[PDB]
RNA sequence: AUGCCUGAAUAGGGUGAAGCCAGAGGAAACUCUGGUGGAGGCUCGCGAAUUUGGGUAUAGUAGCAAAUAUUCAAAUGAGAACUUUGAAGACUGAAGUGGGGAAAGGUUCCACGUCAACAGCAGUUGGACGUGGGUUAGUCGAUCCUAAGAGAUGGUUUCAAAGGCCUGACAGGCCACCAUCGAAAGGGAAUCCGGUUAAGAUUCCGGAACCUGGAUAUGGAUUCUUCACGGUAACGUAACUGAAUGUGGAGACGUCGGCGCGAGCCCUGGGAGGAGUUAUCUUUUCUUCUUAACAGCUUAUCACCCCGGAAUUGGUUUAUCCGGAGAUGGGGUCUUAUGGCUGGAAGAG
RNA sequence: AUUCCCACUGUCCCUAUCUACUAUCUAGCGAGGCUGUCUGAUCAGGCAUUGCGUAAGCAGUAGAGUAGCCGUUACGAUCUGCUGAGA
RNA sequence: GAACGCGCGAUACUCUUUGAACGCACAUUGCGCCCCUUGGUAUUCCAGGGGGCAAGCGU
């Protein structure tokens, strides 16, 4: 598996001929100041792998799932 | 805490470890007091050198 | 004191030994140096 | 205080098959044979292990790049800098003494 | 288990030491 | 009797050899004292002996087949001391009466029905009988390689015509040296976790990943048009052509000792759960709080490089070794073994 | 290896008792205290091939000592009384 | 002659694996090479089928 910091890369593995299913995976977790917070992880697979992008924002994750393609499918958790 | 090498010893090898060193004493001890039983060493240093041995002969 | 004097002579023989072949060490190195 | 062994057919203590103990996602503990751990290079001249040229398994460099397994320099990857240093010095010096005994043979056989 | 199948013969007689069988003679 | 090849094992307690450090006596040699160090025909539990696997040479009498401890209730069944469930008592105590393998055995594994024979009493039980079911691999082994040795060719490369390749709008040229067998413990490309059956698992299912071989396409580089640069150096890189021929590394290699580091186990504090005991005391006793292969970033003792030129000799290890053949000191390069963070991954357990 | 001295002993005078095991028949077949350890601690018990005479509990202002102040919390072995008791 | 199967051999109440036994090995259902042909995207890859492999310094 690999990790991708990259949002417009990740847009660009959803874009493909070849793919088939997106993962919007959510974790309730605390950051070092003590406040706890949402994290979202977006996974898709390529060809050999499953690239995930990690966001610690939620106004970011928002925005990239209104951005995501309306014909891909979304696995929710 | 006994480690487990010297319980696998112990277990396998113990007896016949101990009967070969009792036999090695027992030789030791028989062939102590026997005459005709000397070191490669020694035996040249009883023969000596040529030169000592020409001294003999004379 | 018969133990502690075997050993002193053995002592002896070590180092008579040790010295004997230093300096035939340093004979030796000597003609290889010219 | 959970007990493992081998997972592979050879039950002997060879340096071909070796242990670790991890634990397992599922909680419990589990064994693991090593593999050979690999060799650092060699310099062909005086065998001290070559700098910059990454240590791995005889087929293992087959799928890396030159650079991971090569010096810039002359000899790089197959001697170290000193050696290749001693031999352009001494081969230079070879060269030069094959010069002079060149030229006092010249002059020796100038005579007649 | 001093022998083994023999293939010529089918009997326990192929001696695994000496490659021979003790009973067809194979080979 | 003596061997050879490839593996396993060569442990523990005690004592305390050289060498070294600090002291005292002596002009040296040396000798004592304390420490350090961790060695042996040292000890402890002509002759004999000298661990181990695979391969390979030269009268219903004697008696009960001996391995201790059984008891209560219920179920099944024609029939229960022996079958099953629960309760009690006891045992093995990690060097097991516990879980696996090589060899060997060959269905003994699991389910259903049965007690004619067998399991030296009995039996409704079974390693018995009858009928069925069951063994899933690119990644684990064999298959490949050679070891001691064996063994074709004409005794193991020998007075053998013993074979492949290259060049060129059939001739020429290059090279030497022998088949094959022999290891499921030696060398070797690559897979992990979770779940799943009456009986199958690194093989099946889900997820995740690597290895080798092949044909090909795209991007980038190959910077004036033609095989790229940087740093004094160690060396660094997203690339960055390379025939014959000649070399080098990994594979690839004795044994022992202490020291340093990582991981698994053990020990332990707080807290979040569950369980036990409580006439009295006991913030108490038990148990859960886990993170795989693989992948990205980062992380080194040693070694090496540059400056510099050292006695008032310094540095330094548990172990007295190092320095004009360049120390102390200052600044750098490298191997990524191994830690850390992250993805796998909490969705699992 | 042998001989003398002292001490001990069922070797003996001189045997006796207990435990385990064995032997026999039947159904079937058939030639109070102590050491170590464990029940969380007391109490009460298990094990270690008998392992080798004052109860439990409470009280005292007496009590080695642990723990509060410069007349005084608390814990407290041991001792005393209920107790020739308890079994 | 042997092994495995339904007297017989996958055409089994034509002729499997072998055996003097023949491509090489062999205590393995192990390892090759050559010619034709067919299929799966196919000039390269993969697989199936058929048939095979015990000159001279002489005149
Ligand atoms: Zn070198």
């Amino acid at each position: 598996a690999r990790e991708i910091t990259d949002i417009k890369q990740f847009l660009e593995l959803t874009r493909r001929a070849d793919v088939k299913t997106a993962t919007v995976k959510i974790n309730k977790k605390l950051n070092k100041a003590g406040k706890p917070f949402r994290q979202t992880k977006f996974k898709v697979r390529g060809s050999s792998s499953l690239y995930t992008l990690v966001i610690n924002d939620a106004g970011k994750a928002k925005k990239l799932i209104q951005s995501l393609p309306p014909t891909l499918k979304v696995n929710r958790l | 805490k006994v480690s487990k090498s010297t319980k696998k010893f112990q277990s396998k090898h113990l007896k016949h470890t101990l009967d070969q060193r009792r036999k090695e004493k027992i030789q030791k001890k028989r062939i102590q007091g026997r005459r005709g039983n000397k070191t490669d060493q020694e035996k040249a240093d009883a023969a000596g050198t040529r030169e000592q041995q020409q001294l003999k002969k004379s | 004191e018969q133990e502690r004097l075997r050993k002193i002579e053995e002592r002896q023989k070590i180092r008579q030994e040790r010295k004997e072949v230093m300096e035939e060490q340093l004979k030796t190195f000597k003609e290889s140096l010219n | 205080a959970q007990r493992v062994t081998f997972r592979r057919r050879n039950p002997y203590n060879t340096r071909s098959n070796k242990i670790k103990v991890v634990k397992t996602p599922g909680g419990i503990l589990r064994a693991q044979h090593v593999k050979k751990l690999a060799t650092r290079p060699k310099c062909g001249d005086c065998g001290s292990a070559l700098q910059g040229i990454s240590t791995l398994r005889p087929r293992q460099y087959a799928t890396v790049s030159k650079t991971h397994k090569t010096v810039s320099r002359a000899y790089g990857g197959s001697r170290c800098a000193n050696c290749v240093k001693e031999r352009i010095i001494r081969a230079f010096l070879i060269e030069e003494q094959k010069i002079v005994k060149k030229v006092v043979k010249e002059q020796t056989e100038a005579a007649k | 288990k001093s022998h083994t199948l023999c293939n010529r013969c089918g009997r326990r007689s192929f001696h695994v030491q000496k490659k021979t069988c003790s009973s067809c003679g194979y080979p």
